[PDB]
Parts: structure tokens; C-alpha cells; sequence
């Protein structure tokens, strides 16, 4: 019974960690797109 | 036995009929040049996308038109361009020759042969930018296009006129799937009936020449060069050629399609074409966007891929089926070009490196792969046998976590686990070996009717193959019935079941066990 | 007074006009490509005033074959689409041209596609519920009249049948009409929708406007406004309830981003256009209830990278009033419509709006379904018998509830001879209240499949 | 009829010429730096015609000391390097000057370094195995004789050590000619290679062309072309098998990107030049074997920041018959060579070419390693004791297999003090067949670390207290 | 570069030199600032090519 309870808790914690990591990964993905666009546009403006 | 008579006659006909009467020509001057882009003053009446001639027989395409000059993408031998050179306008937008003579030939994006087999007799010419069939010029995609790959033909079936994306990381088996499809079209070709024949166009963009040669050798070994054309834009070609190669292949396929033929065109691969177009746009100083791509890259791919259509009966009923290939990086299907092409196509086959390393070949991820045409592109027999495959595989993937706890699992869960393992083994297929629709139907029938339940997983593949051999040698009437009627009749089904049971009596598991009952 | 093409850069065209004849912003200009192969009439949309009598425009059609210096004619007004009852039953593009019958509607009244939303004082200050007649939607995810409903669902989940059902219900129950806006429409899918609507006999009640994938970004940007203008005419001049379908709104956003990039604008976060929110607001605020009539919209929404915080879905969801998620899991069970009762949601499922009894019944249904979903794993692996007796009771009740959310749809009559059913909201509320209490747990499961209210339930129970 | 310097900015120089005297693209021009400390003759490669009789060029030498308005002379031709049997046994720079014997080779035939690739009809797929004696390479990434081989990896994962190992194993007993191209790499490494080849007696059969990372971007752009021109002469004229070594080919792309923005090109994604794929395609398509003329090329490809999705390695991947991908994770685990068995690939690793046994054993090894990679996180968190018995068996087998893929290399002795070893292909296949069946499961995993064949395994196991 | 020249003078006279750069990231930032002020087009992280 204790193992069942502990494994349910571990699965819930893993789900929460997955959610948080996905949020952080999406933030990083958006930031990478924004920074890449920033560098590209800066180069274009410099060559303008 | 080469007689000089033919050479003399040809050259005499050339010289005698040679006339170069002067014609008024609009001419500009190269005002600057750099890395494949030439800016040319003059040519006031030049058209957008017009073809221009530079000295030494160099070709350019006018893309940027402004008051000061014209920006032109040089299609080759750019190092020959110089400031001050005279540029003539051809008065024609990009166009390519088209005809039946292109079958079995390797050409460059301009239709010029590069295989060294001589001239190509062109039936006519097609502009690369002719509009796609209109919304009211089409009919629903209903005819199957059998790739010969069980995973695709059962899970994500492709119909004639469909655009099915093949997307995945490098070395995941995409070119293999496309080449298998082209090879599978050989029996249909041998039928000789234009309603069944499929003409194949393989467009190679950015591949190294030896890779294109290997693909051509693979096609020849299977006899696919008889009905296949290759449009090649190797890595050494100018960015303009890489940008135009898909359109050249599409134009040839469109000439065939509008004449009532059915065409299969493979773009290997559109990511390289997008990169070449991005290079051209950046060199022309066009504004960049995400990933530095221009604002019309989605337009590029969408206009390319909407020419693949199933024409209405009024227009001859022809069709062109698109198999664009996309190379993802680290399986990032969220990248810009993969996102665009996924949004454009009617279905996706996602190939994965982890599946490939696990031995699942072709490494198609059935969970995420989809075909929006769906069962409309399947024959009745495949629809019947393959109905339960999707749910069975989903349940198997759900239950895989309990592989070692089969004893704890109830009867239904263990049965589902075993069935899913056997089905996954069934969907595996060796390279360069497409299967006829009847053989695929029989194999899926084995999988989904429980006839592999008694067979060990490690033997399933072998079993299937041997069984398919046995029938083909002794009970071909089953295959003939499936092929002619496109359905599995009850009498045929019971005969197949009896044959399966006898063969099981005859079959040997690799571990010395018995597969009977 | 006619202009001339000066610069051509893909779909971006610069046009020079005489000093005192510069067109207004968003005016439609006409140019001619006379090359035989690509001969056509380009429609340019004035995007910027560059100064010195120069304007920058987005070509609605590919500019291949266009020559510098060709005459450009100003039409004096922005892109205008035909309006009236004549547009029903026909297919148009973003420019108002009829695709199934070229020249049709060229004489109708023409409305500019750029219009302001209703005046702030003319807006309805109180939200209202759109009684569709479908049990699942009415009970769990009620649709807001004059609101926005996101639609989620893969292939083979009944989305097309759901759209046909909504067309039927707006045409029959509300006496309204429907405008379908295919943004970034695949030509194959557009043709399929055309033929399907013609077969189902609902084409007569629908006006189709297609901005296809193979068109430059400008038409894909403006097709939504075109369809919205047709719907606005139906609402304001004909005094009709209108149901506007947008598919896909994300493709409208992406076309806007492409246009912004083409015009040289500096991209905003994640590469979207700086005016993403402004464009989305301009489009969405025109979909409202006003003067007793309303335009209700059901829009397919694509979420990039499944990232709901992405700027495109984030801006889109600032205007959505309800969400309907179609799940293949529900579809495989035979429950139609295949609406996922747990993933779907509505912002007006609040006692202050739908009433206390409605909210209580809906919450009870959601709780039962959630507990059933939780017990699903144990059922699947350990077996049903492994569960307790209360768990078995709740499993039976939840199975009956989930099968009762299925309905016999009007659009489904074309597949099965049986016609559709319209369950009044009060009947649905009381029926599901009784069901949650376990007053029908003894009935067979099949008795709850594809039926209307309680009378149909009893009739099918006697049949078994 | 001579030009004059107008603008100078880093390695890019603008030169104005009279009417009708604008040099053709890629032409080599000469300018003088007269400052005593930095006095020299700049070689400038014409890169662009800017209009108004102006040309933008890349300086092959540092432009420090260059003065505006100095005379610029046009040679009328591209950069040309000496060719012939005389280049063997000598060290050259990107411009064809002989470093170890200045003035040598000035009378040889000279070939322009800019050249079109072989015609497509002349191309011929190569499907012949090139046995190396390295277990991982021979088993999972078999190299192709006459094909294109690359070693991918991040900084300091063993690309250069493996290049030297393959020089030791392949070039030592090679009948034909060898060409080594040091492209934007360490001068110390170049000197070490020169001395090592001299001591091994391989130098007499080798032509070395060095453009080091201290050189300006133009030299790093053109040194690969120079070495490839020598190799192309050997392939097409002398008609003998050629071994071509390039380290590091990524430096060509990097120098191109370095000068791109100064050439006025709007940057592409990740800061690379818009023409990355086209230039790389030209250079790589020149590096190939034609029908009857074999070039076995081995290239070290640097992967920036260990990011295999970076556009440079991603574009390079398409140009290789075989790729051995070195992993930082494998390196940090102490496994040498740090080959990633799951990421590497070879086009000749199919049953038709290598045979059913080799293919089956390699696929089984890959499957076991993939499963172990899948289970690593679970082992890290919950421990091995929570795995099924079959999974425990697979984990032990996979650890032994991954250790056995490591090998003591001839070129690695300087780093470990252990002499290298060579394993025949048959022995490798047999040993990994035995491993995949669990026949060595009783031996400790440490017994499989940095050894050769099965005899070495038995000896090390005995030294560790176990019997094979 | 000043430190390198000072060390090189000894190195070419048969001496053994040890040079410590503490630290090169700051020099890279200073060079980037100089290049940006001169309006040379930027690259990755706005660094010069
Ligand atoms: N069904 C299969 N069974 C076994 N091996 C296969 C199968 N399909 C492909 N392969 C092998 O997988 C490797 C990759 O195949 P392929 O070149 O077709 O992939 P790709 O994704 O197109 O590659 P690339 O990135 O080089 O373009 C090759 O060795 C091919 O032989
Ligand atoms: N209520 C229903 N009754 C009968 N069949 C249905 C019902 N809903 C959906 N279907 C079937 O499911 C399929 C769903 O396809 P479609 O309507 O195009 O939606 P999607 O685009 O999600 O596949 C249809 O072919 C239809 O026959
Ligand atoms: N086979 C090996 N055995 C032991 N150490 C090695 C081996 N290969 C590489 N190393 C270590 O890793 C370092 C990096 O190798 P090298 O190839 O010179 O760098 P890069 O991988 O950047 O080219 C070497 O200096 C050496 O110390
Ligand atoms: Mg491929
Ligand atoms: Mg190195």
C-alpha cells in the first residue's frame, strides 16, 4: 500500500516536472527565435 | 559501323538551313555582379521572372526590377559575368521542354540532359509558373497510390493527387521510402493501361552527384528507369537551379497529368530548395523574417505543392501525387519550413531516428503520422484488414510499460500486448522490397486475425515472408481474387485460413518450438 | 491620372502616380500582365505612401510577367466584395470573384472589406447563450451568441460533420445563414467541402470564400475580412443571425506576418508582425451582437509547437468565448459529436449566466466523467472486476452519461436515414440531472446512443 | 592599366581600375606594403564587381600597413598552385609557395585553384569497404575506398587524433599519393604532422598544404581549394589512387562567414553567410572519385558548440558517404575513440555489401545501445534494481559493448602511454557477435576498456581476476 | 597584444615566457564595442566577424 501511494506521488511529481520543463522549453524556444531574428535584422540594418 | 554519310548530312542540313537574320533586340549592361547575382541596367521592357542571356551563353532570371536596374539570379557559370557585358532579353519567362521522351533521362532544372545520352525530343514547352488546377477543376482523391510499404499503405494511405509529406531527421529512411514507392509502380507500368500506369519524377535538390547516381542505379536495378525521370540540381549547381528544380519536375509532371496520365513526383528535398531561395533573396537584399527566410517562402512551397492535384473527368482525370521530403534537425517539426510544409500537405509520415535504431524499419511513427484522405485512398480489402491496426497499435504503445508484468496483467491486456508486438514486427519491411497490394492485404490479414498469435515475435517477419512465398507458389488464386475484386471474399478468406493452418503445420520457429494452433 | 509600375519585388510593387492622384491607403489598383502564358489582371492593395507620389502595394496575384512602366489604374475604393442573398450557394475568393461561375455577382451591391466594429454604445453589454440544441454543447460548453468558439480536432473526428450540423441549426432553428472563410484553404479540401455541402443540400445556406494556400500572402490575409464583410451585410442589412466559419485563423495571422515581413517591417517577438494584436483585434471585434442580430464564429485554431503561450494562439485566445475539442477517442466509441467533454470548455458556464441549476448539473457531469477517466487506467490494466462496488456504480453511471452526450445530428441524416433532434436546454438540464442521480442506471447502455431528450430515451428503451 | 586601393577594412579591399581593365572575378591581384616592419606583397582575390570600375577583393595576407591609392596589379588569372609529382614531400601554403624550401616548385606546371566539379555522367557510386582495424569504425561506420569519409565532432573530442590514426593505418601502406590540407588549424599540429610523416617515411608520398588559423580569412578560404587542386591533378592527370585528408573543413565555411558581412551580404540564420550551402557544395563536389579515378577523402568537420543542428555540419552531412560522429558525452565518459555509435552512419552498411553477418551484428549492437540509452535516465533515478531481469541483462551487455567499442589507438599512445592495437574485421564481428549473445557477461566491464581483440580481452580479464 | 609582443621579444632571444590573459572575454567585448562604434556590421551576439 505504501508503495502504491509513493508511486502515485512520484507520478504526480513527474507530471508537474514535465509541465514546468515544457513551459521553460517553450520560453527558451521563443527567446531563441527572437534573438535569431534580432541578430539577422541587426545585420540587415547595418548593411542597409 | 558509323558511316560518315549521317554526320555529313546532319552538318550540311545545319549549315544550309542556318539563317541569323538581324532582329531588333533590347539590350542592357551588367552594372555589377557578385556571388551569383548580376545587376543589369537597361532592358526597360523586361518582364518579372524573364530569362536573360549573358555573353558566353550564360543564363539569368530577372527577379528584382526597380528604376535603376534589374537584379538577376545567374543560373550557372557566374564567374564569367563582368561589369559592362551586354545582356539580352529572351522575351520569355522560365519554361522547360516536356514530353514522353523525358522518361528514363536525367536532366537539369532547364530540361537539358546531364546523363550524356544525347538530346531529348520535346513534345512541347511549359512555363514553370502556370497556375495550378482551380478549385472547380478537380475531383475527390479516390484512387489508391500503392507505395508497397505496409506501414504507409495501411496506416497513412496515399491517394492519387494527394500531397503526402515525408518528414524526418537525416538518415531516417526517407529517400528509401520514396524510391520504394517508385519501384512499386513497376507492375502498374507493365500493365500497360494508362489508367493504372504511374509516371515517376524524382527531383534531387542539393544532393551530391554520387548520391543521385546511386539513386539512379537503385531505380535501374528495379527497372524503374523505364517510367522515371530525374531532375537533378546537385550541391554544386547554382542556387537558382536548386530553387527551380522542383518547378521543372512539376512542369514535366503537369504536362503528363493534363494529358490523362497519373504522375508521382518526389521532391528530395524541399528544405534545400528553401535554403537556396533564402540565399537568393538575401543576396537580392529582400527583407528577412524568421530564420532569415523571405516573406514568400511559404508561398514558394504552397504554390509548388498545390499543382499536385486530381483532375476532374472534364480535364481527362489525370493526377499528380506529391511526396515532398523534409529534413528536420533534432526532430524539431516546429521549425519554420517543416511547419509550413506540414500545414500545406494532406498528411505526414514522420520518420524517427530512435525508431530506426530500435529496428523498426521503415522508421515511421504511426502515432503521429496521419493521412487526411484516409480510407478513401485504400482498396476495400485493405480497408477491412487494416481497420483495427491503429487502435491496436495505440493500445500496445499504452501497454508497453507493462512488458515485464504480463503475468500481473489481466487476459485482455496481455493479449493486446502480444498482438501489438506481433503487429509492430509485421509492419517492418526490408529496403528495396515493395509489396503488391494483395500481398500487403494478406500480411495484414495474418497480423489482425490472430494468425500470428501462436508465432514467436522474433519469427513473425520470417513467417510472413515464407507464407507469402508459399501462397504465391501454390494458392495464387487468393492473390488473383484480391487483385481483380479489390476485396477479400469469404471463400477466399477461408481458403487462406486453411492454407495458413497447413503452412503453420509446416513452419519452424527459430527456438525449435511449434507454431500450430 | 493613371500610375505606372516602378519597382517589382515579388508580390511587392511600387507604383508612381501623378502628383495629385495618389490613391488612398488600402485602395485597390489594377494592372495588366499581357504576356500570353501568364496574362492576367493584377489587383494591388496600396500598403504604404512612400512619398514623392510613390506608393507601395501588395499584389494579390503572382507578379511573374509584370513589366515596369505598365499602366496602373486606381479603382477609387478598397477591395470590395459582393453582398446580398445572391452570394449564398456560391464560392468566392478574397477579391469577390466567383470561382464556380466567373462573372457571377459582379453586378451585386459591393461592400468594402475594411470596416469599423460596431460603435461602443451599440454593443450588447450582457452576454447571451446561443442555444444550439446539442446536448453536449448546451450543457457542458454553451456557445456565446455573437461570440467566438475555437475548434480543435485532427482528421477523421467529425469536424466537417460538425460544421454541417451548425450550418443546419443556424439555418433552421435561428433562420440564419452561414459564411465559410477558408483561410489558407487547401484546394483539394476546398473542392471537397464544396461538393460535400452541395451533396448535403446545405450549400444553398452557405457562402464560401476561399483564400487558397497557393496565393500570395495578401489574399490569405484579406479573405477573412471578405467573409466577415459578407456576414456583416447579412447581420446588418438583412437582419439575420449569421454563423461565420474561419479555417484557419492561425493562417490569417501567419499571412499577416508574411505581409509585414515583405513590407520591410521589423519582426516582433517570435518573428510575428509588430501589429499582431491590432490585426487580430480588428478582425475579431467585428464579430459581435448588435441591434438584436449577431455573428457567431467558430474558428479552427492552430497552436504552434503546441505552445499555448505562443504569441499567435495567445492573441487569438484573448477573443475566444468557448472551446470545443474533438477527440478521436470519443469518435472511436461511436459518440457523435465527438466532443471531448473534459478538454472542451466555455467561459459562460457560470451560474450568473446560465443559471445555478445548469451549472450544478454540468459540474456533476464533469466530476463523474473525470472520475471515470481516472479509473480508466485501472479498468484497462487490472480489469473491471478489480474495482470496488462504488467504483463499478460510478463507471456504469459515467458510461451512460457519456453515451447520452451523443446525439443524432441533422448532418448525420445523410449517412443514416434517421433525422436529427433538437433538445431544449431545460430538457437537457433535467435529463442529465436525472441521469447523474442514477435514475436510469438500470437501462441498457445502447439505449443512450444517438438520441434526443427523455422521450427518445424512453422510446429506445422500450425498443430494447 | 593598373588599379589603386580605394577602401580598406580588415581583410576586404576595394580597388578602382580604369575603363575596360576591371579584372575578372576570382582574379589574383598584387599590391605592395612598403612599411619596413610589415613590408610584403598582398595577394587579393577579386570577389565582387561593385560597379563604376570598382572591385571588392579578399586579401590573402594581413592588410596592416596597406595605404590607400597604392598601385594594384592584375595577373589576369586566378590563384594558381604548382602541380606535378614534385609537390610530393613538400609543405606549401594556400598560394603555392613552398614553406620548407622557398622558391621550390616555381618552375612546375601551375593549375588555377578555381575549377568546375566533374560532370555528372562521369560520377560513379563507390561501394567497396576500406578496412581500418578500428573496431567501432569497421563495425558500425565502415569506410569506403574511393568514397567520402568525415569525422564530425565538437572541439577536443578526438577528430585530429583519429585523423592521425587513419593516416597511420591507411596512408602508411597506400600505393598512391596522399594530400593533407591543414585548413585553419593549429600551426603546432601542422609541424607535428610534418615531423611525424617525415619519421614514418610517408612524407615522400605526401603533399602538405597548410593555411593556419592565424592566417587571414582569405587564406583559410582558399587553402582547401589549393590542396584539392593538387589532389585533382593527381586524380585526373597521373591517374593514380589519391588519399585526401582535410582538417578542418569547417574552417573554410567559418572564414567565408567571417568575410561575408564585410562583402555586403545580408547574414543568414545563425550568423552564417547566405551562400553557405552553395560554396560548400562547390568545394565538396570537387572532392570526389570519378569513373576509374579514385580519391578517398577523409575530412574533419568541426561541430560548433557540440550542436549537430548547426547549419554548417547540417549542410556538410549531405556530402559524405560515411560519417563517424564523435560525441562529447562519450568523450567525457572516457571512451576513446569517442564515437557515437547511434549517430554515426555509413552507406555501405547493408547486407549486400558487408554481408548478412556483419550487418546483423551491427544492427544488434545498435539496438542494444539504443535500449541502454533509453534506460539510462531510469537507471539514474530509480536504479538498476527496478528494471526487469531482461532489461538488467541488456544493460550489462550494453555497458560491456560500449566499453569494447573503445580501443587503444596508435596515435593515442602519446596521451596514455599504452601502445595501440589493430583488430581484423572478422575478429571484430565475431567478438561483437559473442558480446551481443552475453557470452562475456561474466567478465567485469573494466576488462573491455581500451583493448584490441579477444586475446587482449582475455589477458586483461585475467589481470583483473577473471577468466575469459 | 602588448603583452604578447613583450613576451615575444624574450621568446625570440632564446628565453622561455609564460603569458596569462585575464581575461580574453573582456577583450572580446572591448573589440565588439569598438567595431559597433565604427558601425561595422555585427554577427553572433553582435560580435564582429
Ligand atoms: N526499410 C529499411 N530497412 C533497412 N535499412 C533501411 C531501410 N530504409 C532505409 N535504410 C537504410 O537507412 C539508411 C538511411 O536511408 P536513406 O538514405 O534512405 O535515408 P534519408 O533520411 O533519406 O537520408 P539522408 O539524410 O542521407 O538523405 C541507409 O543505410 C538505408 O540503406
Ligand atoms: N454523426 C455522425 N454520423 C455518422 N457518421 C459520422 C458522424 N460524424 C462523422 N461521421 C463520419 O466520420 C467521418 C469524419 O470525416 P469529416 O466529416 O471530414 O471530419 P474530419 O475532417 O474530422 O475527418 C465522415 O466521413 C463521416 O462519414
Ligand atoms: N584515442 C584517444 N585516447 C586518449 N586520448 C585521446 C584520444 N583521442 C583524443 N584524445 C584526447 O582528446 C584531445 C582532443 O583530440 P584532438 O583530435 O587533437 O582535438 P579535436 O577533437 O578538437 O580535433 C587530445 O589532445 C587527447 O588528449
Ligand atoms: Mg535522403
Ligand atoms: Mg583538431
Amino acid at each position: 500500500a505504501s508503495r502504491r501511494r509513493a508511486m502515485k506521488s512520484a507520478t504526480d511529481n513527474a507530471d508537474d516536472l514535465i509541465k514546468a520543463l515544457t513551459l521553460a522549453a517553450n520560453r527558451e524556444r521563443q527567446a531563441q527565435i527572437t534573438q535569431e531574428i534580432s541578430e539577422i535584422v541587426g545585420g540587415a540594418n547595418a548593411l542597409a | 559501323t558509323i558511316s560518315a554519310a549521317d554526320i555529313e548530312g546532319a552538318i550540311e542540313d545545319y549549315v544550309s538551313s542556318f539563317s541569323a537574320d538581324t532582329e531588333r533586340e533590347e539590350i542592357g549592361t551588367v552594372i555589377d555582379a557578385g556571388d551569383g547575382i548580376a545587376h543589369v541596367e537597361g532592358l526597360p521592357s523586361v518582364m518579372t521572372q524573364e530569362l536573360l542571356e549573358f555573353p558566353g551563353g550564360v543564363l539569368g532570371v530577372a527577379l528584382n526590377l526597380d528604376e535603376h536596374s534589374v537584379g538577376a539570379v545567374i543560373l550557372g557559370e557566374f564567374e564569367k559575368i563582368e561589369e559592362g557585358q551586354q545582356v539580352k532579353r529572351t522575351g520569355e519567362v522560365l519554361s522547360v521542354p516536356v514530353g514522353d521522351a523525358f522518361l528514363g533521362r536525367v536532366v537539369n532544372p532547364l530540361g537539358q540532359p546531364i546523363d550524356g545520352q544525347g538530346d531529348i525530343a520535346a513534345e512541347t514547352r511549359r512555363a514553370l509558373e502556370l497556375q495550378a488546377p482551380s478549385v472547380v477543376q478537380r475531383q475527390s482523391v479516390s484512387e489508391p497510390l500503392q507505395t508497397g510499404i505496409k506501414a504507409i499503405d495501411a496506416m497513412t494511405p496515399i491517394g492519387r493527387g494527394q500531397r503526402q509529406l515525408i518528414i524526418g531527421d537525416r538518415k531516417t529512411g526517407k529517400t528509401a521510402v520514396c524510391v520504394d514507392t517508385i519501384l512499386n509502380q513497376r507492375e502498374a507500368w507493365l500493365t500497360g493501361d494508362p489508367k493504372q500506369q504511374v509516371r515517376c519524377v524524382y527531383v534531387a535538390i542539393g544532393q551530391k552527384g554520387t548520391t543521385i547516381a546511386s539513386v539512379k542505379r537503385a531505380l535501374e536495378e528495379g527497372g524503374a528507369m523505364e517510367y522515371t525521370t530525374i531532375v537533378a540540381a546537385p550541391a554544386s549547381d547554382a542556387a537558382g537551379f536548386k530553387w527551380l528544380a522542383p518547378y521543372t519536375g512539376s512542369a514535366i509532371g503537369q504536362h503528363w497529368m493534363y494529358n490523362g496520365k497519373h504522375v508521382l513526383i518526389v521532391f528530395d528535398d524541399l528544405s534545400k530548395q528553401a535554403d537556396a531561395y533564402r540565399a537568393i533573396s538575401l543576396l537580392l537584399r529582400r527583407p528577412p523574417g524568421r530564420e532569415a527566410f523571405p516573406g514568400d517562402v511559404f508561398y514558394l512551397h504552397s504554390r509548388l505543392l498545390e499543382r499536385c492535384a486530381k483532375l476532374s473527368d472534364e480535364l481527362g482525370g489525370g493526377s499528380m501525387t506529391g511526396l515532398p521530403i523534409i529534413e528536420t534537425k533534432a526532430n524539431d517539426i516546429s521549425a519554420f519550413i517543416p511547419t509550413n510544409v506540414i500545414s500545406i500537405t494532406d498528411g505526414q509520415c514522420f520518420l524517427e531516428s530512435d525508431l530506426f535504431n530500435q529496428g523498426v524499419r521503415p522508421a515511421i511513427n504511426v502515432g503521429v503520422s496521419v493521412s487526411r484522405v484516409g480510407g478513401a485512398a485504400q482498396i476495400k480489402a485493405m480497408k477491412e484488414v487494416a481497420g483495427s491496426l491503429r487502435l491496436d497499435l495505440s493500445q500496445y504503445r499504452e501497454l508497453e510499460a507493462f512488458a515485464a508484468f504480463a503475468s500481473d496483467l489481466d487476459a485482455a491486456s496481455k493479449a493486446q500486448l502480444d498482438r501489438g508486438a506481433r503487429l509492430v514486427e509485421l509492419l517492418k519491411q526490408p529496403q528495396y522490397s515493395p509489396l503488391a497490394v494483395e500481398e500487403q492485404v494478406v500480411a495484414i490479414f495474418l497480423g489482425t486475425q490472430g494468425h500470428l498469435d501462436s508465432v514467436p515475435v522474433e519469427d513473425v517477419q520470417r513467417f510472413e515472408s515464407e507464407l507469402l512465398e508459399h501462397v504465391k507458389a501454390s494458392h495464387s488464386d487468393i492473390f488473383d481474387g484480391i487483385r481483380e475484386t479489390k476485396k477479400l471474399s469469404e471463400e477466399a478468406e477461408e481458403k487462406l485460413v486453411s492454407v495458413i493452418n497447413e503452412f503453420k503445420k509446416g513452419f519452424q520457429a527459430s527456438d525449435g518450438s511449434s507454431v500450430v494452433v | 491620372t493613371a500610375g505606372r509600375v516602378v519597382r517589382i519585388t515579388g508580390p511587392v510593387v511600387d507604383v508612381e502616380f501623378p502628383r495629385g492622384s495618389v490613391p488612398e491607403l488600402f485602395n485597390a489598383l489594377h494592372a495588366e500582365i499581357t504576356f500570353g502564358a501568364l496574362a492576367k489582371t493584377l489587383t494591388l492593395e496600396v500598403a504604404q505612401h512612400l512619398g514623392d507620389s510613390l506608393v507601395r502595394c501588395i499584389s494579390m496575384q503572382p507578379t511573374d510577367g509584370l513589366v515596369r512602366g505598365v499602366e496602373v489604374t486606381d479603382t477609387g475604393a478598397s477591395i470590395s466584395v459582393p453582398v446580398g442573398d445572391g452570394v449564398k450557394g456560391h464560392v468566392f475568393n478574397a477579391l469577390g470573384d466567383c470561382l464556380d461561375d466567373p462573372g457571377y455577382g459582379k453586378d451585386f451591391e459591393h461592400w468594402s472589406i475594411h470596416r469599423k466594429p460596431p460603435a461602443f454604445s451599440d454593443l450588447e453589454p450582457r452576454t447571451e447563450m446561443l442555444e444550439t440544441g446539442l446536448k453536449v454543447v448546451d450543457l457542458l460548453t454553451p456557445y456565446v451568441r455573437g461570440g467566438k468558439i475555437a475548434l480543435f480536432g485532427g482528421a477523421g473526428v467529425g469536424k466537417t460533420v460538425l460544421i454541417q450540423e451548425m450550418i443546419n441549426r443556424i439555418a433552421r432553428n435561428f433562420g440564419g445563414t452561414s459564411v465559410f472563410a477558408g483561410v489558407g484553404e487547401r484546394t483539394r479540401e476546398g473542392n471537397d467541402l464544396w461538393v460535400e455541402l452541395a451533396d448535403a443540400n446545405v450549400l444553398k445556406d452557405t457562402a464560401l470564400v476561399f483564400g487558397q494556400m497557393d496565393e500570395p500572402p495578401g489574399t490569405r490575409m484579406r479573405v477573412a475580412l471578405s467573409a466577415l464583410t459578407m456576414a456583416e451585410f447579412f447581420r446588418d442589412e438583412q437582419g439575420q443571425d449569421v454563423l461565420l466559419f474561419i479555417d484557419n485563423i492561425f493562417r490569417f495571422t501567419q499571412a499577416g506576418s508574411e505581409v509585414s515581413t515583405l513590407l520591410g517591417r521589423m519582426p516582433s517577438a517570435v518573428g510575428y508582425q509588430p501589429t499582431l494584436a491590432d490585426e487580430m483585434g480588428e478582425l475579431q471585434e467585428r464579430i459581435t451582437s448588435t441591434r438584436g442580430r449577431s455573428i457567431t464564429s467558430m474558428q479552427a485554431v492552430y497552436v504552434p509547437a503546441d505552445d499555448y503561450t505562443d504569441p499567435a494562439p495567445a492573441t487569438t485566445f484573448a477573443h475566444l468565448d468557448a472551446t470545443t475539442e474533438l477527440s478521436r477517442a470519443v469518435f472511436s466509441k461511436g459518440i457523435f459529436p465527438a466532443v471531448d467533454p473534459l478538454a472542451s470548455s466555455s467561459t459562460i458556464l457560470d451560474p450568473a449566466i446560465v443559471g445555478d441549476e445548469h451549472y450544478r448539473v454540468a459540474q456533476e457531469v464533469i466530476r463523474i466523467l473525470q472520475r471515470y477517466k481516472d479509473l480508466q487506467d485501472i479498468i484497462a490494466i487490472l480489469g473491471i472486476d478489480e474495482l470496488s462496488e462504488e467504483d463499478k456504480q460510478l463507471v456504469n453511471r459515467a458510461r451512460r452519461i457519456e453515451r447520452f452526450l451523443s446525439q443524432n445530428m441533422m448532418a448525420a441524416e445523410q449517412f443514416t436515414g434517421q433525422p436529427g433532434s433538437t433538445v431544449p436546454l431545460k430538457e437537457t438540464i433535467e435529463a442529465f440531472d436525472k441521469l447523474t442521480k442514477g435514475e436510469f442506471d438500470h437501462l441498457p447502455e445502447q439505449a443512450f446512443f444517438l438520441i434526443g431528450g427523455l422521450d427518445d430515451l424512453a422510446k429506445k428503451a422500450e425498443s430494447l
